[PDB]
């Protein structure tokens, strides 16, 4: 019974984006295969292409409740 | 002011599940001989030891069904939940020695009321 | 200068101290009031006018500094502030 | 006296933990944590039974530390004034009766025991004799006491007895 | 005010100024006959 918006909003996008480039920058396993990279923030962007980030955004609503979703759930914007 | 012998124990105790010497002793040793196995997994410490060691020496009734039988005839009376685990432990003769025993029994019950159920504790022993 | 002296007892003697500290346990030596434990609140010096709060009697009542006597029950936490063995514990 | 009740405890994770194992790596960590340990609001905690649940672990903002909140049910050895537990005698000295409460030793001293309790030191094993013997309370022997005073010496707990009495200890 | 009122009993003992001390300067015998643990009593012959 979730009613926020189906979307990444950038704000969602650039914050899991850098969240996770910082995990993978503290040694941490990744989620894809590797072409032959080794920035964390490209590591992060590929990631969040292949919908694979182990991350699920807690959106607070104006009432208190909140509503968890998942990157590989909700639909991304870029 | 803490006195279990006036029966009274902070909010968040009071509200605590009491425990037996042999029923301590059966899930340390459960705990235990679950440990043992499963390689590569660090073994038990000296707290462990030395309560084992401790609660070895005082297994009234190593038979969980003895427990389970003895904790369901004490739990039918209407006594505290600290009036379970210090009687059940200590296992004395008659009901003048456990009125001695727990001030709070002075007056609280029979002597032969509290007299048949030491006989039935004792009886019930190993 | 002669003004602003006001010697001591010491003094007197060359030429009694109080360690009532709070969340303390201190009885009633001498009076009618006797055998009545209670927990200290105030600290003053001569005249403490201490106001314990004894047990089954929710008011307070007042005794001087001499009326007093540090009690605790056998087997409690106890701090020595002056004696031979002075900062230890037991 | 042990009793078996749920506490809960927070526990960060490096992201080096991430993994398959990670659920298992909290349960090591809790482990690993909450055992043996004492603090001055529940006692000496002895060992975790169970886990009920693990929390859902809130990454942290500019920290790769995720914490989880999990709460586990354990069992905790707190002793309160006025309880009488069993224990086995450790040694005699003169200058008192050693014990031991479980995770805990106790002491008792001379002017609690009875004016019949003197002493034995030029004997290899010392031991308090209640004057006219009839009863040995030396090492390897079930006593009981009741605790009159505890004390807490940071995570390590030591209460005090007395003994002038007979039906609860030797008989 | 006596001075035990006043002075702190480390200082009291380490100057010597207790009933005990009292005690053990005025009674007779040596010192450490009277501060032996066990007292120094008489004996006949027989024991």
């Amino acid at each position: 019974k979730r009613i926020t918006t189906p979307y990444m909003t950038k704000y969602e996008r650039a914050r899991v984006l850098g969240t996770r480039a910082l995990q993978i920058a503290m040694c941490a396993p990744v989620m894809v295969e590797l072409e032959g990279e080794t920035d964390p923030l490209l590591i992060a962007m590929k990631e969040l292409k292949a919908r694979k980030i182990p991350i699920i955004i807690r959106r607070y609503l104006p009432d208190g409740s909140y509503e968890d979703w998942g990157v590989d759930e909700l639909i991304i914007s870029d | 002011e803490e006195d279990a012998s006036q029966l009274i124990f902070p909010k968040e105790f009071e509200t605590a599940e009491t425990l037996l010497n042999s029923e301590v002793h059966m899930l340390l040793e459960h705990r235990k001989q679950q440990n043992e196995s499963a390689e590569d997994e660090q073994e038990l410490s000296e707290v462990f030891m030395k309560t084992l060691n401790y609660t070895a020496r005082f297994s009234r009734f190593k038979n969980r069904e003895t427990i389970a039988s003895v904790r369901s005839l004490l739990l039918q009376k209407k006594l505290h939940k600290f009036e379970l685990a210090c009687l059940a432990n200590l296992c004395p003769e008659t009901a003048e020695e456990s009125k001695a025993l727990i001030p709070s029994l002075e007056g609280r019950f029979e002597d032969e009321e509290l007299q048949q159920i030491l006989d039935d504790i004792q009886t019930k022993r190993s | 200068i002669t003004e602003g002296v006001k010697p001591t007892l010491s003094e007197l003697e060359k030429f009694r101290e109080h360690n009532f500290q709070p969340g303390d346990n201190v009885e009633v030596c001498e009076g009618e009031l006797i055998n009545l434990q209670g927990k200290i609140l105030s600290v003053d010096g001569n005249k403490i006018t201490i106001m314990p709060k004894h047990e089954d009697l929710k008011d307070m009542l007042e005794f001087p500094a001499q009326e007093l006597r540090k009690y605790f029950k056998m087997g409690d936490h106890v701090k020595v502030i002056a004696g031979r063995f002075e900062g230890d514990t037991g | 006296m042990f009793y078996h009740i749920s506490l809960e405890h927070e526990i960060l994770l490096h992201p080096r933990y991430f993994g398959p194992n990670l659920l298992n790596t909290v349960k090591q960590k809790l482990f690993t944590e909450v055992e043996g340990t004492c603090t001055g609001k529940y006692g000496f905690v002895i060992a975790v039974t169970t886990i009920d649940n693990i929390g859902a672990g809130v990454i942290q903002p500019g920290r790769g530390f995720v914490l989880y909140p999990v709460k586990y049910k354990a069992i905790v050895f707190r002793p309160f004034k006025g309880e009488v537990v069993d224990a086995v005698v450790t040694q005699v000295n003169k200058v008192g009766l050693f014990t031991e409460i479980g995770p805990m030793s106790c002491f008792i001293s001379r002017h609690s025991i009875p004016s019949e309790m003197e002493f034995d030191p030029n004997s290899n094993p010392p031991c308090y004799k209640t004057m006219d013997e009839d009863i040995v309370i030396q090492q390897d022997d079930e006593i009981r006491l009741k605790i009159v005073g505890t004390r807490v010496d940071k995570n390590d707990i030591f209460a005090i007895g007395s003994l002038m009495d007979d039906y609860l200890g030797l008989v | 005010r006596s001075i035990f009122e006043m002075y702190e009993p480390s200082e009291l003992e380490s100057s010597h100024l207790t009933d005990q001390d009292n005690e053990i300067r005025a009674t007779d015998l040596p010192e450490r006959f009277q501060l032996r643990s066990i007292p120094v009593k008489g004996a006949e012959d027989d024991e």
